[PDB]
């Protein structure tokens, strides 16, 4: 019981409280959450041993939504069966760790083109200056009435500056980091200098059927950029506070329009 | 000396090893060799001590016992209910043990490792009396579907693919997961656990093709699954019989276990015989003997009653001697004319055995 | 689900409008309240004791639909009538008094499978023709054993 091992082992107690006592001055908490963690450690049941070590380093059990929403797309999973997923650690677990939809929307939305405030010091004409927007139709307007000529193209489109925008605000540590390391301040204006490539390609088919046998050939083509170089010149140079490792990759093109149609 | 939480790797240990040592072989010395069991329970008692019983409640109930973490069986059944790959699996669990620094979901191989606890064959049992034609051992898990049909080019061409289990194999490997339901039934029902009496099992069959499941001038190809389910448990006891299991929802998906599956038709009519031919030797013969395993503590016995009912309407005019669907003779039950129906509607009764079609045959 | 829709008491109604005579219209009236008088018994799964009351209508219930088959309808079922009519209509409560319920053993339970079927070839395969039935076979055993959807309806306090 509880007390059984208390006066059977009232010796250790007494014993390691004066060893502490006589070390470093008192600290038994400390002296036998180690020697407990080495009794287990040990045993190679390291498992153990790092649980302990977040339980008493304090760790968190639950996550960031944003690595929740990470996760799953990197995933490719259904908004279904991440349901499912959450509501059975919940179930198993007793705590929840996973997070629901609702954060997951929140914390996209977040992340997509429309969400924080910008400006331009210029005017620009012929451009929308509401901040709010996000995907439109790519048709800006197409007539493909009966009366007109005839389209069937399907296009998904941002703007061009709310997409750089966004695509500059997310690689914000990047851009601390290169101010910290490459020998500067946070408190630096600019003006940075962006260098951005693009690009178009059409995909080939993109679809299949079941029903008719020999489906068709839907061809398919995005249009797309990539911000690769940031730099910025103060004092009598410039400086790349940030040069892409790799621009030709398939993490590093960010798309702007989609479109159902031959090249 | 800074402190032990601000020391590495074996600072910590070369600062109070002397200590650490004469406690440690005092402990073992002291409590007939085991050092760990005592620390742990002295540090929970030196930790809740300090108004902080939080941390030693989930201490306890993580170990001897459960809480963060998860079962392997939990994981297998959370990877297999949303038909995730291995790949992105071990993506997941890489990086949540990369974020979190615990480790809640498992390794591979530890996955695998409790995974063959649930395909047949793994658990001993005793066929008696004993089966002619059967293999005794007890290790079977997949094997071909052909029986080894030797094939080559003097022989008849076969073209066909088909996996299967054995049928006993298959069949104990349910009975066995779900000894949580028969042993939950037994205590609701006012019975002893400790009853090993001859249960009776009623198990439904069912087989149809599911073709055209191709996948690329368009050639298809068809494929059949032969298939089961367990429907009712009970046993007799005293001068009654009572059930230990019914089922919730007979007919739904995921409660219709598969046994073999073959690219094949259901109109290939050769291909199809000798296939399930080895599966219908297997079913004849345990139709006279008991079974014998270990059920959670006492072992067990068993009988079967079959019902093969599953089949459609085409395939049941297709094996068990009838013609094709656009006879005459149109009852599969009865024995009467599809004229004769237009004249009486309805007083026939069943009159079709299954040996009364032999000898007719 | 096109089965269960076609089947309403207001299809006879849509149709009703579409021919002239009255004669017709409670003809129809009465086939479609017959058929639907006469679902529930090989429909459910435990038809015995579920809705008991229309068991014992069975016989009656049939017998009258099958004359009013008969006298109003020679013109097309005097000769040729189908055999799932045929089984539908005499041999239903000889069945039921043998074997209990008849919806419980449908081949229900297996024809839904190909969703399962096709999806395990898609995302969990090898491609070499011998294993690529072996994993899902594998696969499919593991997700219908019973220890471990327990887990999976955890969510049930
Ligand atoms: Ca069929
Ligand atoms: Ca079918
Ligand atoms: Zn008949």
């Amino acid at each position: 019981t509880r007390r059984a091992q208390k006066h059977r082992l009232r010796e250790l107690k007494i014993q390691v409280k004066e060893f502490a006592d006589k070390e470093e001055g008192g600290d038994v908490k400390a002296v036998c959450l180690t020697l407990f963690l080495l009794a287990l450690r040990a045993r190679n049941e390291h498992r153990q041993a790092d649980e302990l070590e977040a339980i008493m380093q304090g760790r968190g059990s639950g996550l960031q939504p944003a690595v929740c929403l990470a996760i799953r797309v990197n995933t490719f999973l259904s908004c279904s069966q991440y349901h499912k997923m959450y509501r059975t650690v919940k179930a198993i677990t007793g705590r929840q760790i996973f997070q629901p939809l609702h954060a997951l929307r929140n914390a996209e939305k977040v992340l997509l083109p429309g969400y924080h405030p910008f400006e331009w010091q210029p005017p620009l004409k012929n451009v929308s200056s509401r901040t709010d927007v996000g995907i439109i139709d790519g048709l800006s307007g197409l007539a493909s009435s009966v009366d007109e000529y005839p389209v069937d193209t399907i296009a998904k489109r941002f703007r061009y500056d709310s997409a750089l925008v966004s695509a500059l605000m997310d690689m914000e540590e990047d851009i601390l980091e290169g101010m910290r390391s490459q020998d500067l301040d946070d408190y630096l204006n600019g003006p940075f200098t962006v260098v951005v490539k693009e690009s178009c390609d059409g995909m080939g088919d993109v679809s299949e059927k079941h029903g008719s046998g020999p489906a068709v050939p839907e061809k398919a083509v995005r249009f797309s950029f990539t911000v690769m170089r940031i730099t910025i010149e103060h004092g009598s140079q410039n400086v790349k506070v940030f040069e892409e490792p790799k621009p030709n990759s398939e993490l590093c093109c960010k798309p702007l329009c989609l479109m159902l149609a031959d090249e | 000396r800074q402190h032990l939480l601000s020391l590495t790797r074996r600072a910590q240990k070369h600062r109070l090893r002397e200590l650490k040592i004469q406690v440690k072989e005092f402990a073992d010395k002291e409590e007939g060799g085991d050092v760990k069991a005592v620390c742990l329970t002295l540090f929970l008692l030196a930790l809740r001590a300090r108004n902080e019983h939080r941390q030693a409640d989930e201490l306890e109930a993580i170990m001897q016992g459960r809480g963060s973490g998860l079962q392997p069986a939990v994981c297998l059944a959370i990877r297999v209910n949303t038909f995730l790959s291995c790949s992105q699996y071990h993506k997941m669990y890489r990086t949540v043990k990369a974020i979190t620094g615990r480790q809640i979901f498992q390794p591979l191989h530890a996955l695998r490792n409790a995974e063959k606890v649930l395909l047949p064959g793994y658990h001993p049992f005793e066929w008696q009396p004993p089966l002619k034609n059967v293999s005794s051992r007890t290790d079977v898990g997949i094997i071909d579907g052909l029986s080894g049909l030797a094939s080559s080019v003097d022989e008849y061409p076969v073209d066909t693919i088909a996996k299967r289990f054995r049928y006993d194999s298959a069949l104990v490997s349910a009975l066995m997961d779900m000894e949580e339901d028969i042993l939950e039934g037994m205590r609701s029902q006012d019975l002893d656990d400790y009853l090993n009496g001859p249960f009776t099992v009623v198990v439904k069959e069912s087989c149809d093709g599911m073709g055209d499941v191709s996948e690329k001038p368009a050639v298809p190809e068809k494929a059949v699954r032969f298939s089961f389910t367990v429907m009712r448990i009970t046993i007799e006891h005293g001068s009654q019989n009572v059930k230990v299991f019914e089922e919730p929802k007979p007919n739904s998906e995921l409660c219709c276990k598969p046994l073999c599956l073959m690219l094949a038709d259901e109109s290939d009519h050769e291909t199809l015989t000798a296939i399930l031919s080895p599966l219908i030797a297997e079913r004849e013969a345990m139709k006279s003997s008991e079974l014998t395993l270990e059920m959670g503590g006492i072992p067990r016995t068993f009988k079967f009653i079959f019902r093969g009912t599953g089949y459609d309407e085409k395939l049941v005019r297709e094996v068990e001697g009838l013609e094709a669907s656009g006879s005459v003779y149109i009852c599969t039950l009865c024995d009467t004319t599809r004229l004769e129906a237009s004249q009486n509607l309805v007083f026939h009764s069943i009159t079709r055995s299954h040996a009364e079609n032999l000898q007719r045959y | 689900n096109f089965a269960r829709k076609l089947m309403t008491q207001e299809t006879v109604d849509a149709v009703c409008e579409l021919i002239p005579s009255e004669e017709r219209h409670e003809a129809l009236r009465e086939l479609m309240d017959l058929y639907l008088k006469m679902k529930p018994v090989w429909r459910s799964s435990c038809p015995a004791k579920e809705c008991p009351e229309s068991l014992c209508q069975y016989s009656f219930n049939s017998q009258r639909f099958a004359e009013l088959l008969s006298t109003k309808f020679k013109y097309r079922y005097e000769g040729k009538i189908t055999n799932y009519f045929h089984k539908t209509l005499a041999h239903v409560p000889e069945i039921i008094e043998r074997d209990g319920s008849i919806g419980a053993w449908a081949s229900e339970g297996n024809q839904s499978g190909n969703k399962l079927f096709r999806r395990f070839r898609k995302m969990n395969a090898r491609q070499s023709k011998c294993y690529e039935m072996e994993d899902v076979l594998k696969h499919h055993w593991l997700y219908t054993s019973k220890y471990l959807q327990k887990f999976m309806n955890a969510h049930n306090a």
